[PDB]
């Protein structure tokens, strides 16, 4: 059985980015919520390089 | 959310006097047209929410021919929607052929849970 | 339509009405039991359930029994609460709704539930398969929906309103006075029901002998055997099963059964041997036909049959009281039989 | 129509061209 | 037991074989469900059902004789078995009731008779069959608007459409004697070879047949027919084969043979094979499979069917199978190789070798139409031993390697992942 | 143990031993097909696929077929690799090991799905049915493992050296040189199995005939019928199979299988009739067997029926060169019958 | 892991050689007595862990008898150590009752096990 679906630090991966059976209509709204969690993880990423050099 | 029954009730009583009749009736086919559905091939006895569990009885109570149909139109309609055109204005649905044949799967079934669920709450009985 | 009842001074009573149909009069197979099991739900007049959760909150009980040509409705409830009840069940029983809608998920399960019990026990499937060699497709039908034909609702509306008639029905009950069944019937919707006809067969069912069937039915063995029995000479077959399942006579650590079953005119001698093994039941039946055939004398039974018989009777419609006095000897003649289990071991009917 | 016949596709078909090189 | 052929106006062929004894003539027309157009499909089914029946009906009862027929994609395998002593009735009645005349055959009655049946057949093998079904269907997918995808069968509303005279036209213009053959295999020798050429035992209709406008093509697709009802699924994946009469056709075949059949009910199969049948194995993935490489005189198919029972596991199956079809033109052991050219070697000696005269027949009029002359099986064996790891290797990185697929089923194939889930990982991105 | 042989120029090859052995010799019924299904595997010498997998390394593959009296072993092999084919072969038969705790999980669940494939099919329902009904407790037996009795691996084991030995042997295979058997076999393990008895049979075995079965089965309706062939007079029989099955008669378009089952010194001719519906399965089996017991003139299908048996036979024990001159007429007598699917609307035997 | 197969090689050669059995027989007599799993009531055709798939096979080849003793054993073994103490001198396994009943379903599998990753491995030979 595929080692996509076996493996469990995979297994959870698998159910969410590589097989979610999202529906046939999609817009670019959800798109655009997918945006918004890639702007939140880039804030935390540059927050941290900020607070290293911060009193 | 709200039960068929009230909706039942007030379309009998909106449309069964003349007067009222006649000043609302003329509006409501203007509405469903300027709607939007009809072209894209909706027929309203799809339209509504279908996941709470009276409608889930009631989708499990009709026969095949309809349900097959209507799984033919749902995914039409997504592919449409999908590809940003609109249907050709020869396949759409006439102002004729939007017959409600889902409505009375939802007034019985919906008339049988709010009448069993008050029946718990019963009384001496005197 | 007739009334009839009889008065008692208990605390408790049973009203029941005995339609004059079942699986004798089923024009499909699958019919009788399904519209059975269809009779109690969803009225027309009062709902399904809303209108008789509250005959619980009164105090009585309702069943809806099935057998060979007897759709039994019973209604137990106290000595008062009557009106209620004849009202309720009159409105049942009026062909109201049969909703085609809520059938197959109302008694399609229950039905399939009660076959799988019936057909795990290998007595009942022998008697059943037994009553239908010998009787062909006239009286022998299938008790229960096993889906061998596709019955449609339409086919449950016909046959509902060819029996659901007035003629061709009774109402009986006990421990209720008669001046209240008597009248109640009128002032109530039982009183216009159309009137059919009389489906009581007139002369005896077509019994067939000597024919045999054999299934290989997984698990215990079971060798059924039957005698066709008319209305003629019915009292023998009665003193002589209860002569063998009591324990009079030798033959009896081993009969699992020897009911006799009653029928208007007809009925069918039945005695049943069954065992865990495969090769105790050969010499079983087979001692049990060489000595039957012998022929002994069943005299000194009768006293015990009429006490069993007095004390198995408890409805005013009562079996026809029979005479246990001219009954002298026995000798079995041609008869019917059916193996079930393994097939090979069992004896043919050659050599019984 | 029976399901075989399949729609045309020649509006939106690459030309007769096949795709070796379109993989390209 | 030497093939031989000539050229005398009509082809003759003949594979003499004295080990069977049950001599078989005939006819095999170059021509059948590929020649023909989209909107006429059964005609030559109910061509050979006409025949099968009413012909059937006269033979046996005048003498002793029982005909069969076939159509695959471009032949009328009209083979009329008989005794060894009866080849000459045969031939009397096959040139008497076949080519000509056709007045007696084609009444109305019979005609509508036969396709009554016809309709009734072809539609309780729509509703019955479906390996046959999903196969017809990738045929039609892969090649949309080309006369090949359209099935040997047909559709109804093609076949209602079509009573006598786009019969008899079909006839006028395919069944000629340019590209009409006779056959006879079975144990005759040389009365065959003298007798085809008589005083006027001859095809009428001389002329050539009309030559299509546009052969053959390939393009991917899915013609899948979604419906929960049925118990199983049907899966048939599909790359472009290799045309008969090209230097592939063998190693093209071994390397459809590596992977080879499979019956998970089977305690002689499951034990056997080679590494994706193990990696099935281990769990309960699929139920059969057919590796398939079908050739057709203008393109051919390397195929994959299955028909599983799991229904959620169907994504495991496919990427396992694409993985090793992968594997397969990346690396092979040698092993696999011989243990594949000793199989392949046995299985089409049972095929071509099989005493049943009627296979042979129709085998030896498909090649000789197609390759135009007959490859007897020693040829195939000694250039079947030359066949090596590079060759494959070099087969595999055209036919294979991002080629398009094409797959079809009916049944519940829901679970199955759309296009890119099943296309764009032949390749592993490591390879 | 005397072999046979046939020389072809073909270079393909297979190589059959046919075990006199079967159902008809089972003590038990659910063994014979267990015992099949048993056997190319794990044997003592040589391990179940590490050294059975090089048969196809090495070009050719295994199979064990089954019959009514015939476990039969075959391999399809390549002209120069025949000495392995026979040693292995050999081996097989040599009641190696039957090792316990390879039965739980190796054949039993492939006896499951083959009984499970080959029971929806009616057809094969009806052929056991009738063989049960007409031969008894003889010839005719379950053909299949369906788990009505639990056989014991001890059971299995007696069966085997009941059978498998060399006296009660025959090899033939065809492709092959004769001296290459005839001085392989020796060679071999072959020379050391023991003698044990054939089990052939030197009369007739006993048949019944007239009595019939029914099931409840849920699917289409099937309605075969048979007739008991002995050896003196079966080119009859045979004849008019093939003048049935043909479409010579018009009792062509109905019917669905007329083939005769050889044995030894007898058979069962059989036929089927089989519709989606009920009704009209009824109809074409009465006129089907009226107009058989009509009498028809059966000449005039002699070289069709020739035809067809010559390009039947494949395997080079050929069978008795059957006389198909002594044919003039034919008119039914006595038969049997089956019903399967729905019974309600099935004739019975009295009106057939 | 350690395969049986090699386990079985060396306890074959060790027996077979008369001295060197008599110099490590009695060592081994008592490192079993002083290994502290005979009083607790555990037999060591048990001890040997069940996570690889041949144990699986092995396990499942077993007779209902020896599984559900086996079964009563383990979870008694555990109870007991649970409470702290240990049986009674009445149950001790006595020395002559360790019988092997697993090894050779533990043998009869590796060698399968081990046949079938060496026949994948196999040459096109001469
Ligand atoms: C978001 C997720 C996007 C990726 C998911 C995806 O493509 O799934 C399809 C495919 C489905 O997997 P499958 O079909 O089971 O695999 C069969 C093949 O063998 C899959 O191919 P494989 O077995 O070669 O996969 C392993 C390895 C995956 O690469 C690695 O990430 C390992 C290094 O493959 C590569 O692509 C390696 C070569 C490329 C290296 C590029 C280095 C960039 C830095 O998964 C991938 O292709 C995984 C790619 C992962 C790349 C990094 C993803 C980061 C996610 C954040
Ligand atoms: C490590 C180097 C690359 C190894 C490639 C490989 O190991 O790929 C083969 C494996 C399994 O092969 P399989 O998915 O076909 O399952 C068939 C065999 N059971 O798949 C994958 O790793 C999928 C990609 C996961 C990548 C994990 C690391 C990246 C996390 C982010
Ligand atoms: C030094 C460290 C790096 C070593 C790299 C070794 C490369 C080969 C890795 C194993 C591939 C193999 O094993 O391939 C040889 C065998 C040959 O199978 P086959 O061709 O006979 O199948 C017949 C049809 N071809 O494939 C397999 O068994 C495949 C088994 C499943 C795949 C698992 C792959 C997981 C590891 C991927 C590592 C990628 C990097
Ligand atoms: C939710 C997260 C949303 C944001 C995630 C954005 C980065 C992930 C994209 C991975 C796409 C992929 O990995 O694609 C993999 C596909 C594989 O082709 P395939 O899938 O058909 O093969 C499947 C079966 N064989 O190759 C490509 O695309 C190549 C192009 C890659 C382009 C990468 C661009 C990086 C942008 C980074 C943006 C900042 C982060
Ligand atoms: C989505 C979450 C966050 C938001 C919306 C956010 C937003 C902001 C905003 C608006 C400022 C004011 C800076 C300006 O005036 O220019 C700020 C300052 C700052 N943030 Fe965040 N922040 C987030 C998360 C974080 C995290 C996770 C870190 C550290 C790991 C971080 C570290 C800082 C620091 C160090 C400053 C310093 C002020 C400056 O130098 O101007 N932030 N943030
Ligand atoms: C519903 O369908 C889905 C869906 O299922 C998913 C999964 C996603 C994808 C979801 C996301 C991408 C959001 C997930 C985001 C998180 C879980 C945020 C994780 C939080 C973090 C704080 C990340 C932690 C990482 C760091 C802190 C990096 C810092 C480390 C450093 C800088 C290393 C420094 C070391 C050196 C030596 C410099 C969707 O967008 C989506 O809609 C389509």
């Amino acid at each position: 059985m595929a080692f996509r679906k076996s493996n469990v630090y995979l297994s959870l991966v698998n159910s969410y980015i590589i097989d979610s059976p999202q529906p046939s209509s999609i817009n670019y709204w959800w798109n655009m919520g997918s945006l918004l969690g890639l702007c939140l993880v880039i804030q935390i990423v540059t927050g941290i390089f900020m607070a290293m050099h911060y009193s | 959310p709200q039960s068929f029954t009230s909706i039942a009730r007030i379309g009998d009583y909106i449309l069964k006097s003349p007067v009222l009749s006649k000043l609302c009736v003329p509006v409501a086919n203007q509405f469903i047209n300027l709607a939007g559905y009809k072209k894209l091939g909706l027929k309203f006895d799809d339209l509504i929410a279908e996941e709470n569990p009276i409608m889930q009885t009631a989708l499990r109570r009709l026969p095949e021919d309809e349900s097959y149909a209507r799984a033919y139109r749902i995914i039409r309609a997504h592919q449409t929607e999908l590809t940003h055109h609109l249907l050709p204005r020869n396949e759409w649905i006439k102002a004729q052929e939007d017959v409600p044949y889902l409505l009375p799967y939802i007034l019985e079934a919906e008339a049988a849970a709010k009448e069993k669920d008050e029946l718990d709450n019963i009384e001496v009985s005197k | 339509l007739t009334v009839s009842a009889r008065d008692a001074p208990t605390k408790i009573s049973t009203l029941a009405v005995k339609v004059h149909g079942g699986s004798r009069y089923a024009t499909k197979d699958g019919v009788a039991h399904l519209l059975n099991r269809f009779n109690f739900q969803n009225t027309n007049t009062r709902s399904a359930l809303k209108l008789v959760r509250e005959s619980e909150l009164l105090g009585g009980t309702f069943k809806s029994t099935l057998d060979r040509e007897y759709i039994t409705l019973k209604a137990t409830f106290l000595k008062d609460d009557l009106p209620y009840y004849v009202n309720a069940l009159a409105d049942v029983l009026y062909k109201t709704a049969f909703k085609p809608h809520e059938l197959t998920e109302s008694v399609l399960p229950a039905a399939r539930y009660d076959y799988a019990v019936a057909e795990q026990c290998p007595v009942k499937s022998a008697e059943d398969q037994l009553y239908a060699i010998t009787f062909r497709k006239g009286l022998g039908n299938p008790l229960l929906y096993d889906g061998v034909e596709r019955v449609s609702l339409q086919d449950i509306k016909d046959f509902a309103d060819k029996v659901y008639t007035k003629e061709n029905l009774e109402v009986s009950g006990e421990n209720v006075v008669e001046a209240d069944l008597k009248r109640f019937v009128d002032e109530s919707l039982l009183s216009t029901l159309p009137a059919g006809k009389s489906l009581v067969s007139k002369s005896e069912p077509k019994f067939f002998l000597g024919e045999e069937n054999r299934v290989r039915f997984i698990g215990d063995s079971v060798a059924a055997i039957g005698i066709p029995v008319n209305k003629a000479s019915l009292a023998q077959y009665e003193v002589l099963a209860n002569y063998l399942t009591s324990a009079l006579s030798e033959l009896s650590g081993l009969i699992s059964s020897a009911k006799l079953d009653k029928f208007t005119d007809g009925g069918l001698f039945t005695l049943f041997v069954r065992d865990q093994d495969s090769a105790v039941v050969s010499s079983n039946i087979k001692k049990i036909v060489a000595d039957l055939k012998k022929g002994k004398d069943l005299s000194p039974a009768i006293n015990y049959t009429k006490l069993k018989n007095a004390v198995q009777n408890e409805s005013v419609s009562s079996p026809i009281e029979l005479n246990f006095d001219a009954v002298k000897d026995f000798k079995l003649g041609k008869f019917n039989y059916v193996a079930v289990g393994d097939v090979s071991n069992l004896p043919y009917l050659d050599e019984l | 129509k029976s399901t075989y016949r399949t729609p045309n596709f020649d509006d939106v078909l690459k030309e007769n061209n096949d795709a070796d090189k379109g993989r390209s | 037991a030497e093939v031989t052929q000539l050229s005398n106006g009509i082809v003759v062929a003949t594979e003499h074989n004295p080990s069977a004894h049950t001599a078989s003539v005939g006819v095999v027309f170059g021509s059948g469900a590929a020649n023909e157009n989209p909107y006429n499909n059964g005609v030559s089914n109910l061509w050979k059902n006409i025949f099968l029946s009413k012909e059937n009906s006269a033979v046996a009862a005048k003498e002793g004789l029982a005909l069969s027929s076939n159509i695959s994609r471009d032949f009328q395998s009209y083979i009329v078995s008989s005794l060894p002593g009866s080849t000459d009735k045969s031939l009397d009645f096959l040139n008497q009731s076949f080519i000509q005349q056709k007045a007696n055959l084609l009444s109305s009655s019979n005609f509508e008779a036969t396709k009554k049946s016809v309709l009734k057949q072809v539609q309780d093998f729509e509703e019955n069959d479906h390996p046959n079904r999903v196969l017809e269907h990738l045929h039609s997918t892969a090649f949309q608007n080309t006369p090949l995808s359209l099935p040997t069968r047909g559709t109804l509303e093609s076949l209602e459409n079509l009573v006598v005279a786009d019969l008899e036209s079909f006839a006028n213009n395919h069944f000629l004697n340019s590209n009409a053959v006779v056959v006879g295999t079975g144990n005759i020798k040389h009365e065959d070879l003298v007798n085809s050429i008589e005083s006027k035992n001859l095809s009428l209709q001389t002329g050539t047949k009309p030559v299509l406008k546009k052969k053959a093509a390939f393009l991917g697709s899915e013609v899948r027919l979604r419906d929960d009802t049925l118990p199983k699924a049907w899966i048939s994946l599909a790359v472009e084969g290799e045309p008969v009469n090209s230097p592939n056709y063998f190693v093209a075949k071994l390397a459809a043979q590596i992977f080879g059949s499979y019956n998970a009910f089977e305690p002689a199969s499951r034990l056997q094979g080679i590494k994706l049948l193990d990696n099935i194995q281990e769990y309960q993935l699929c139920d059969n499979f057919n590796h398939f490489s079908l050739s057709y005189k203008d393109s051919g198919l390397w195929g994959f069917s299955t028909a599983t029972r799991n229904v959620t596991m169907i994504d495991d199956l496919i990427h396992f199978t694409l993985k090793q079809w992968n594997r397969l033109t990346i690396s092979v052991t040698d092993t696999e190789v011989e243990r594949a050219k000793s199989l392949l070697k046995l299985q089409l000696g049972q095929l071509y070798e099989s005493g049943n005269p009627v296979n042979d027949a129709n085998l030896l009029g498909a090649e000789v139409l197609i390759k135009g002359s007959k490859l007897s099986l020693g040829e195939a064996f000694k250039k079947i031993d030359a066949i090596t790891v590079k060759d494959v290797k070099a087969w595999a990185g055209k036919r294979l390697w991002d080629q398009d697929i094409a797959i079809a089923g009916t049944g519940q194939i829901e679970g199955l992942l759309d296009y890119m889930r099943i296309r764009s990982d032949m390749s592993m991105m490591r390879w």
